[PDB]
């Protein structure tokens, strides 16, 4: 009864729970405490589910059921209200605090007044009764909240101009998006909400410090807790406007930094010119001032000391006080090194590290000066250095400090930078500094170019921070157009900030040329700012940006970092290149960056460690196997050195803890002296590099470690708690767990390596072949971390290539300049905002899919150390510390070095996930998860027990798979494809056993019968899964091998292969031939589209397809065109009444948009507590999306088919993403069947292995000569029953047919012409034509039958031929075949060469004389001239042949034509004449210069309306010249193949079409009311009435291109090669 | 009126400037026109049916690109800009580009410094022709480097010589010029030891 | 065809010129400690892989030129 007790507890909690309300400026009582309410709702929902688990639940089920509904409603309401409330808050602050908006924007001000009145009325109602249920019981409360949210969103979107004006007021607002700018402006009164926005407007100011009233700004703070206290605090009461006191805060920041720098310089002058420095005094001085200030003071003191020494030595013969400067530098460096050898606070530790770096640089410079015998302060060896001069006598504090390099002079910007990671100042950062400062003095930009991992982006940042500037890093891409770059320039010019545009060559060349104008005008303004003639008292320097006069600040600069070595990057125009000074940054000094980094981190042996670790990285680069995911560069050394520092700190802490818990004796010096720095460095190197290594490279790297670092061993930690959590998670997830060498030990080691990489890198890549355990690894790691650390783990899986890059990152509207968030941008922004506590959870964004530079190079700033998602609208999103960016990929063959270097790598091999692990997973799932949703569970357990011996190491299945991997398959063979096929078939076997038990309630299956059936079915499923996608020879080979290696009883037939046997439910092998009877087709059903003559292949493939479809498993039928894939699939689906099939016809231009249109037509999206679910409109029916050309869609330059990625995401993940609102949509009652030709066929691409893993492939080959003889002998016997005297000729005729077909299929192949494809489709058309000719006749001699046979052979096999010799061969071979199979006949009577048949001179289709036909056509042409078209035509024999063929096609249902010939040959005129003869109305699209896709859609709608609703027969004549875009061909392909375009009628057009269809059905007398029946009738009418005649020139490459762009032009259209006039 | 081609507003500005200048007689230059071949065809068609002012000139600066329409090439007069044939031609072009008043300033040594700069530029650019031997790759040693070097020479000569008519050759900042040219002006493009 | 015969002769001559065998280096506990072996094993591995691929491609080309096997997409590209 504990369920009842907990239900009563929940009832009492909700009856006592009230909304926590707090007053809001005496306007209303806003809801407070969203987190508690959400957590309570989630906990109660989880509890209710837990009770649903128990059986006793039933006695309370309904009540508990009722409860969840209320709970869900609560959540739903408060999933909106919070947002609403938040929005209203800041919107209120915009429409009340600001007075200019009422004059500027009155209409939506009144709108917001009305909505605010509604919101306050609702809040008053809530305040009257604060009960949660009472609020939930308000009538229409949910609808009211949704309407308020919609109206608030519209008003918020209607505030762009005000936001732009406010940005103009405060320039830093240019770096804040519209959402956050509205939040800042609205919440100006409540300053506590602005703290999270200061990081976007300032370099190092993450928050501001206020008093208890929050009315005076006392100072600023950084993200590390460092605080700067203002000398003159900023009062918010005196300056209520947000921008005014923000500007005052910025000015006071600069002034107080200058004053503190002056004080720090005055203090540090004591340490300078001092022989000995007390460590305590130096530490006190360091702690007193900020990091940038102490570094700047040290630089100023050293520069002044060197200047004084050089002035003293200016005499030449004087002494050398430069030695005094060097001695002072060395003494201070020794003090710093001693300080970092003991425990320090983290902020002071970073200050000491920065000071060590700066003083090492100073010592090197002073040693160089002494070695060069420098005695003059004007020597360029001293002038080329960066020298800092302080003038305390300057009245302006902002001008007291000057930084000079060569002739370049700069003023410190005094921007608060916080604590920035200082860069070792190597020789190339000195060359970079010199070149960039020379560019700045010339008022030019800087362009450091070179490979990636050289220092280009950081050296720019380090130079900007050295000058105290605000450096903004922008990750450029092709979407940074002229306007976005111009607005960014406006922001930078007004703020006075440095703009580092990395990957600048990723812009379009035209965009680079356009932006050159803005760069040039900006530089001209800067140059006129530099001239001393200008006075700041006059008008400020302004420039022409975006048709506006924008003030230019002297501190502004533009830098572009690019790698010109990447192929496919834009070439900068020379007029743009001349605006930048370029520098080659190719070889960083890795030896010095290490040495200095290890020296500053506290390593006593830093020089030895660096000299051992840099050559070690070179050795790893040049000795390990070359892999695409290997990176041994600078971003990988700095990743190792930082980890070494962290590991040394952790080891010191551990040693101190051990000393504390074992006696009381702690000494920093003793620990520092007795510390294995070698072992620490090796541990970091291993933890960083081992996960990326392949199996063969691990011993090589460990041998390299032993060679370079002898005597030190890497003993990895035993993470016992994490391993226990992993074991529990694997146990509950049916996954195999192993320790060390046990089964699964490699996988668990990979999981632990992934965990280690997560802690070091915020960007990860699990690289490995399909089915290597990557997904399971990171899922199990996430769950184990959630259970261990107690932090909830949320994973957002994004397929980056299943959607366009615009849908992935976002779109800037070229007209209104409005930003629409993409998928990744929306997810990241939602995490950053943390409206629902997303910052307290472990967020993992997994980019599962293909990686190419186009989409992933936008993530360079994210996966770098900028951790910024830079958008073209100037917005920058900081990556939260709890967010990991993950890439689950199968290869990195297209990713560049920049991507590989920025991320940690974990390499999963196919050996990591052994086959025993997969077998164990399958058996555990079978024994645990019932198949129905227990007799079914018992059946599954017994079957798993029976299959256990074969699912072992070196078992039947393993040996069979190993053998099958050596055969030849129509598609690339992967282990998991075969294993999934086998597992689905075994599930079908268990379901068959359950069905047999249900059919025999009294006598169920016993143990021995079950064993026999399961063993035989296991052999059968191994055969059909490991060789289903291979020819008959390979199936026989696999059967023979299994017979060799198995102990299961097998059929004893001497020569019949095992593939010809099925397993009956009685536990015995039975031949498939027993299910293939000699049927007798009805005469009226001869060669009908839905008539299938059963054969061995037909029944076998039908059974296999039923097995795969009943499991709702996506499947693929691969085979030659016309083999019978669609026929077999439809015949198999006929046995599944609860499955409705929808046919899609893929082409080269197919995108996921076709699938989305099909979903919008046949399915619906519904909102459920678990999310959005897309399900078919029909209830209880499964939608089968049959895609006919899955491997045709275009593969980009990076080897990815977007629609294939979409289908793979929808199968593997069970859903997709709606890009309208970036919402995960889960598929329900939807499965996938695909059809394709072999990938070796022209225009066909090999499907991805990740996609092929989820889809079993069955190879449907052409029926053999015996199979063809059987099928078409049955058809001919059925057909010839019309004329009894011809019945005895049924056997020979078929043979002749088959023979000729074979001959043609051997003579004309795709090598000659692309359209030379002969299939059983031609034989079916042959039978259909002969039957149609013979149907009206009451009697006919054999000669007439042979004449009809020859005529149909000519029409089917000769009309498509290009050359004359081919047609002559066809004529001769028809004659020879007919004489061979029909001897003793009148040769001349049945083979007079003008074989013409027509129904124009009679009621029936009988042979027609050429002259009589010519006279009749002449008369009809006279009538045609006098009525329709007065263009006289000369009649010759080929014209008669062509008009007869066109009439034949026009008399067929869904009869489309493809007339190929030279222009002016008469194709269009003859088509129009024949259509007029047959009564068809000719429709041609009037294409002009402004004809677009919308016009073609309208024309298609008109044609479909006329031919489907009005029952009008229409000949739609279309020429290749009418095709202006590929969308034309896509819609034409869909219309030709199916008879209906899925997305053509939408919106009110669909309603009008439905009304017209209802009217037409009423006219026809049909009772149709439902939209589905109306659309089916419309499609049938369009199929029966519309004849599309496509005309094109006989181009060589054009025909091959069209064979893939529009496949239905060669499968649904009868091809007639008119050619040129002979 | 100088307009850089590549943007739709760039095309609008080009059209407006041409329409204004064909009446006012001013000059219009359009840069990188090879990036818009279709707009180039439209511009040629517009130019053919036009009677501009006597002083109107339309310069179209582009790179040698096969995408440039043939009708535009036939409509206009083509001038090919390329490296000068030799050392003498290079030095003549350099001395023509630099204004006389700039070289003939207060220090008499400025002329010799400019001559040495011109000779250095000519030698380097001529060595660019022999790609594997003269250099290791086709560096973009061009007019911008020469202008930067001339600016550096002017700056440091005016720094050392405080308006004096003559400066001793020992006092010329040779180290400054050499280091700035080896590390910043010409050595910036160099990525080879 | 003329080009078919020319390509057949060229591929046969190339197969005659190119060697046929290249055995991978053998891993040993003391061989790994030698950097020269650590480099030569990579050399021989890449050489053997490339040799096998080139020999298979040329054999396929010769087979196509005699008409024994059908042309595939990769074979068409390689022949072109
Ligand atoms: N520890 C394990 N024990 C047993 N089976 C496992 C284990 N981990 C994964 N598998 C199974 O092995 C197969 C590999 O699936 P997984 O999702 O891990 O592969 P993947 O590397 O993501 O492949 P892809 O690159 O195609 O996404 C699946 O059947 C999976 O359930
Ligand atoms: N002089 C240096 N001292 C310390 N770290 C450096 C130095 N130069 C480069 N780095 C590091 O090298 C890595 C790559 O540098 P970055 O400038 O981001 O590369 P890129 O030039 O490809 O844009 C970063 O971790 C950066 O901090
Ligand atoms: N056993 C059979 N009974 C009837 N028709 C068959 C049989 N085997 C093959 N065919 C013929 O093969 C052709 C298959 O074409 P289709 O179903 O479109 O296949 P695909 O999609 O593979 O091209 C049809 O003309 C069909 O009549
Ligand atoms: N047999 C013919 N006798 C006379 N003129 C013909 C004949 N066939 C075609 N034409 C000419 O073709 C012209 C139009 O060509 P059309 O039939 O549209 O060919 P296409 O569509 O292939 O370009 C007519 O104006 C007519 O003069």
């Amino acid at each position: 009864m504990a369920l009842e007790e907990f239900l009563k507890q929940i009832r009492e909690v909700w009856n006592t729970y009230e909304l926590d309300l707090v007053n809001y400026q005496n306007k209303c009582r806003l809801i407070r405490g969203w987190d508690d309410l959400f957590n309570k709702v989630k906990e109660h929902i989880n509890s209710v589910s837990a009770m649903k688990l128990s059986p006793y639940y039933k006695v309370f089920e309904e009540d508990a059921l009722s409860w969840e509904d209320k709970l869900n409603r609560i959540m739903a309401l408060f999933d909106v209200w919070i947002d609403v409330q938040r929005r209203w808050v800041y919107l209120e602050g915009i429409f009340t605090g600001s007075a200019d908006i009422k004059h500027l924007l009155p209409v939506e001000t009144q709108r917001f007044q009305s909505i605010s009145t509604e919101f306050l009325a609702l809040m008053k109602k809530v305040s009257k009764s604060p009960l949660v249920m009472d609020v939930l019981n308000i009538q229409g409360v949910q609808r009211s909240l949704e309407r308020l949210a919609d109206l608030l969103g519209k008003i918020q979107k209607a505030l762009g101009e005000y936001l732009e004006r406010e940005r103009s007021s405060f320039p830093r607002f240019y770096f804040v998006g519209d959402e956050d700018l509205l939040e800042i402006i609205g919440n100006s009164k409540n300053v506590a909400k602005l703290q999270k926005h200061f990081k976007k407007m300032f370099a190092g100011v993450s928050s501001i410090i206020l008093n208890e009233d929050n009315s005076v700004v006392l100072g600023i703070s950084s993200r590390e807790g460092e605080e700067v206290m203002f000398k003159t605090p900023v009062s918010i009461t005196e300056h209520p406007k947000i921008n005014e006191w923000l500007t005052l805060v910025e000015k006071e920041m600069r002034v107080t930094l200058a004053k503190l720098l002056a004080e720090s310089v005055t203090e540090v002058e004591i340490f300078g010119k001092a022989t000995s420095i007390d460590p305590n005094t130096y530490i006190t001085w360091i702690d007193k001032y900020q990091a940038q200030l102490v570094v700047l003071s040290a630089q100023i003191a050293w520069s002044e000391n060197v200047e004084t020494a050089l002035s003293s030595m200016g005499g030449g013969g004087d002494a050398a006080p430069l030695h005094s400067v060097l001695s002072n530098v060395e003494v201070t460096l020794n003090v710093l090194a001693d300080s970092v050898l003991m425990e320090q606070p983290p902020l002071r530790r970073r200050k000491l590290e920065h000071l060590i770096t700066e003083l090492v640089h100073q010592r090197d410079v002073t040693r160089s000066l002494i070695k060069s015998k420098i005695d003059n302060a004007k020597s360029f060896e001293w002038l080329s250095q960066m020298r800092f001069y302080f003038d305390p006598k300057q009245t302006d504090v902002l001008q007291q400090l000057s930084i000079q390099m060569a002739n370049a002079k700069f003023n410190y910007g005094f921007e608060y930078l916080g604590v920035q990671d200082k860069l070792v100042q190597t020789p190339l950062t000195d060359r970079c500094y010199l070149t960039m400062t020379q560019a700045l003095e010339a008022r030019l930009g800087g362009s450091p170019f070179g490979p990636a991992g050289t220092g280009k982006t950081e050296s720019v940042k380090a130079l900007g921070h050295q000058l105290g500037r605000f450096v903004l890093v922008f990750n450029c891409d092709e979407t940074f157009d002229f306007q976005a770059m111009g607005r960014i320039f406006v922001g930078l010019c007004q703020v006075g900030a440095w703009g580092c545009f990395d990957e600048f060559n990723r812009l379009e060349e035209r965009m680079l040329s356009a932006v050159s104008q803005q760069v040039q005008c900006i530089q001209e303004a800067l140059r006129e700012h530099s001239n001393p003639n200008y006075d700041k008292t006059s008008a400020p320097i302004t420039c022409e940006l975006l048709n506006k006069q924008v003030k230019v600040s002297p501190d502004m600069a533009i830098f572009i970092t690019m790698n010109p070595g990447y192929a496919g990057r834009s070439n900068l125009p020379d007029n743009l290149k001349k605006l930048f000074r370029s520098l080659a940054m190719t070889k960083p000094d890795r030896q010095l960056i290490a040495q200095v980094m290890l020296y500053s981190q506290g390593f006593r042996t830093a020089e030895v460690l660096a000299n051992k670790i840099v050559p070690f990285f070179k050795l790893c680069d040049e000795q390990l196997s070359s892999q695409s995911h290997y990176d041994f560069g600078l971003r990988a050394l700095k990743s190792v050195l930082v980890s070494a520092g962290n590991v040394k700190r952790e080891r010191i802490q551990k040693i101190k803890r051990e000393k504390e818990e074992r006696g009381e004796a702690v000494d920093e010096g003793e620990i520092a002296e007795n510390l294995p720095e070698q072992e620490i460095l090796i541990q970091s190197v291993c933890e960083t590099m081992v996960p990326k290594l392949v199996a063969e490279d691990i011993p090589l790297l460990f041998s390299l470690l032993s060679d370079v670092f002898p005597g030190v061993q890497y003993h990895r930690g035993e993470m016992t708690a994490l391993r226990e959590e992993l074991k529990k998670v694997c146990q509950e997830m049916y996954l195999t767990y192993g320790d060390g060498e046990e089964v699964g030990g490699m996988w668990v080691e990979k999981v632990l390596q992934l965990y280690q990489i997560t802690q070091i890198n915020h960007g990860l890549m699990m690289v490995g072949p399909s089915g290597s355990g990557k997904s399971m690894a990171w899922r199990v790691l996430l769950k184990a971390l959630e259970r261990l650390e107690g932090v909830e783990g949320v994973a957002h899986i994004i397929d980056p290539k299943a959607i366009s890059k615009d849908h992935l990152y976002g779109t800037l509207d070229p007209n209104t300049r409005e930003w629409t968030d993409g998928l990744f941008t929306h997810v990241l922004r939602k995490i950053i905002d943390s409206v629902r506590g997303e910052l307290q959870k472990r967020q993992w964004i997994v980019f599962d899919g293909d990686v190419d530079p186009e989409w992933v190079e936008n993530l360079n700033s994210v996966l770098d150390d900028n951790k910024l998602l830079t958008l073209p609208n100037g917005e920058r999103l900081s990556l939260p510390p709890n967010v990991r960016i993950m890439f689950e990929v199968q290869d990195l063959k297209y990713a560049t070095l920049a991507t590989v270097s920025r991320c940690g790598m974990v390499w999963f091999s196919e050996d990591v996930l052994s086959t025993d692990m997969i077998f164990n997973n399958f058996l555990a799932r079978l024994r645990s998860i019932p198949l129905d949703e227990s007799p079914m569970l018992q059946i599954q357990r017994d079957a798993a027990t029976i299959m256990q011996p074969y699912f072992t190491s070196n078992g039947l299945v393993t040996k069979a798979l190993e053998h099958a991997f050596q055969l030849e398959h129509i598609m690339d063979l992967t282990r998991l494809r075969c294993l999934g096929s086998l597992f689905s078939m075994l599930h079908q076997a268990c379901r068959n056993v359950a069905q047999y038990n249900a059919n025999h309630p009294d006598f169920p299956m016993q143990i021995e019968q079950l064993e026999r059936y399961i063993q035989r079915y296991l052999v059968y499923a191994i055969l059909w899964s490991l060789s289903g996608d291979s020819r008959l020879k390979m199936r026989a080979e696999l059967g023979e091998y299994i017979r060799r290696i198995t102990t299961v009883p097998l059929p004893t037939a001497p020569n019949i292969p095992i593939i010809d046997y099925e397993v009956s439910i009685s536990g015995e092998w039975s031949p498939w031939q027993a299910k293939v009877p000699q049927i007798e087709v009805e005469t009226h059903k001869v060669a009908a589209p839905d008539v299938v003559v059963p054969t061995l292949d037909t029944v076998r493939h039908e059974a296999l397809l039923y097995t795969w479809l009943a499991e709702h498993k996506p499947l693929v039928l691969c085979g030659p065109p016309g083999s019978g894939k669609t026929m077999t699939l439809f015949s198999a689906l006929r046995a599944l009444p609860d499955m409705e099939v929808v046919g899609l016809n893929f082409s080269s231009a197919t995108t996921p948009e076709l699938l989305l249109k099909t979903f919008d037509h046949y399915c619906e999206y519904r909102r459920t507590p678990n999310g959005v679910v897309l399900a078919p409109v029909q209830l209880g029916k499964w939608l089968v999306l049959f895609c006919d050309e899955i491997n045709l869609p275009d593969m980009d330059k990076y080897g990815t088919q977007r629609v294939i990625s979409f289908i793979r995401q929808m199968v593997e993940h069970g859903g997709f993403y709606r890009t309208s609102d970036q919402t995960w949509v889960k598929l329900e009652r939807i499965q996938f069947v695909g059809a394709c030709n072999p990938p070796t066929d022209p225009g066909r691409k090999p499907l991805s292995h990740r996609f092929l893993r989820h889809v079993p492939v069955v190879y449907v080959d052409y029926p053999g000569p015996a199979s063809l003889t059987q099928i078409y002998g049955t058809f001919n016997r059925a057909m010839l029953r019309l004329i009894p005297s011809l019945r005895t000729y049924a056997e020979p005729l078929t043979a002749a047919m088959v023979e000729f077909y074979t001959m043609s299929q051997e003579r004309f192949t795709q090598d000659t012409q692309p359209h030379y494809i002969y299939s059983p489709r031609e034989m079916t058309r042959w039978v259909r034509g002969i039957f149609e000719a013979l149907r009206p006749l009451e009697t006919l001699p054999v000669e007439g039958l042979i004449r009809i046979w020859a005529h149909e052979a000519l029409r089917l096999f000769q009309d498509r031929l290009v050359e004359d010799e081919e047609r002559r061969w066809t004529d001769e071979n028809i004659d020879t075949v007919a004489l061979k199979h029909f001897p003793n006949i009148d040769r001349e009577k049945a083979m007079s060469r003008p074989i013409l048949y027509s129904n124009w001179l009679s009621k029936d289709y009988i042979p027609v004389d050429q002259e009589e036909l010519r006279d009749y056509v002449k008369a009809r042409l006279k009538v045609f001239y006098e009525e329709e078209l007065d263009v006289p035509l000369v009649l010759f024999n080929e014209v008669l042949d062509h008009v007869l063929r066109i009439d034949r096609i026009f008399r067929q249902p869904q009869g489309h034509l493809l007339l190929i010939g030279v222009s002016g040959a008469g194709k269009t005129t003859l088509s129009r004449f024949v259509a007029w003869m047959n009564g068809l109305s000719v429709y041609q699209i009037k294409v002009h210069r402004k004809y677009t896709g919308e016009d073609f859609d309208e024309d298609l709608r008109t044609v479909l309306r006329r031919s489907g609703c009005k029952n009008e027969k229409i000949a739609f004549i279309m020429d290749e010249s009418n095709v202006l875009d590929s969308g034309f061909l896509e819609r034409m392909n869909t219309l030709l193949a199916n008879g209906e375009v899925p997305g053509l009628f939408e919106g009110d057009e669909y309603a009008t079409l439905m009304t017209q269809c209802k009217e037409g059905a009423q006219k026809e007398g049909l009772m149709l009311d439902s939209h589905e029946e109306l659309y089916k009738w419309f499609t049938s009418q369009v199929i029966r009435n519309l004849h599309v005649v496509f005309t094109m020139n006989p181009s060589s490459e054009g025909l091959k291109d069209r064979a893939a762009t529009s496949p239905a032009l060669f499968n649904r259209c009868v091809l007639n090669w008119f050619g040129d006039w002979s | 009126t100088s307009i850089a081609i590549g943007s739709a507003e760039g095309f609008n500005q080009a059209d407006k400037a041409i329409n204004t200048a064909v009446k006012s007689g001013r000059w219009v230059m359009l840069k990188n026109v090879h990036l818009a071949p279709g707009w180039l065809m439209q511009l040629e068609k517009k130019l053919h049916s036009l009677q501009p002012h006597a002083c109107f000139r339309l310069f179209l600066t582009m790179e040698i690109n096969p995408k440039v329409p043939v009708n535009l090439l036939r409509a206009g007069r083509i001038f090919v800009f390329e490296p000068p044939p030799g050392v003498k031609a290079n030095m003549l072009r350099t001395f023509s580009s630099i204004p006389v008043s700039r070289i003939c300033k207060s220090p008499n040594e400025r002329a010799r410094l400019y001559f040495l700069l011109a000779w250095f530029h000519a030698i380097i650019q001529e060595r660019l022709r022999y790609a594997p031997l003269g250099w290791s790759k086709k560096y973009e040693f061009g007019e911008s480097d020469l202008r930067s070097a001339c600016d550096t020479v002017d700056t440091w000569l005016d720094d050392t010589a405080k308006g004096r008519q003559n400066i001793s050759p020992d006092k010329i900042p040779w180290s400054a010029l050499k280091t700035l040219m080896a590390q910043s002006i010409y050595g910036g493009r160099v990525d080879n030891e | 065809p003329a080009w078919m015969r020319t390509l057949h002769t060229t591929a046969s001559n190339w197969l005659h010129l190119i060697p046929q065998t290249l055995s991978h280096l053998k891993r040993t506990v003391e061989n790994i400690k030698d950097p020269l072996f650590r480099f030569f094993e990579r050399e021989v591995k890449m050489g053997a892989k490339l040799l096998q691929d080139v020999r298979q491609d040329l054999a396929d080309v010769v087979q196509v030129c005699e008409g024994k096997k059908k042309q595939t997409n990769y074979l068409r590209t390689l022949i072109n």
